[PDB]
């Protein structure tokens, strides 16, 4: 009783919603975005920046 | 000022000492940095690196 579009967006906000409930630590922590989006080369060895002293 | 006591009072108000404390500002205090293209890619980055700088 349940056709493609409605599979996808039932699973996808399943996930979302499940997801951010039961992670409380990870999301105590900064959320990072790199610019690099590598494709399937395990990303990169990603170097973050640190503060300057 | 000593106590001034009395209805004639003269000659009173000369002498008393005025006293001054120096302060030497000096030189400025400056924080000289380079600006990178990272830190200029968007508002929360540069607002990182001012904020790491004040």
């Amino acid at each position: 009783a349940l056709n493609e579009g409605q599979i996808v967006t039932l699973a996808v906000d399943e996930i979302i919603e499940t997801i951010s409930a039961i992670t409380p630590m990870a999301q105590k922590a900064k959320k990072y975005t790199p610019p690099a989006a590598s494709m399937q080369r395990s990303s990169n060895t990603i170097w973050m920046p640190v503060e300057q002293e | 000022s000593p106590t001034q006591e009395g209805w004639d009072l003269t000659d009173k108000a000369t002498g008393l000492l005025e006293l001054n404390v120096a302060v030497n500002m000096g030189e400025p205090d400056n924080d000289f940095f380079q600006l990178r293209a990272d830190d200029l890619r968007d508002e929360t980055a540069y607002r990182r690196r001012i904020q790491s700088a004040a």
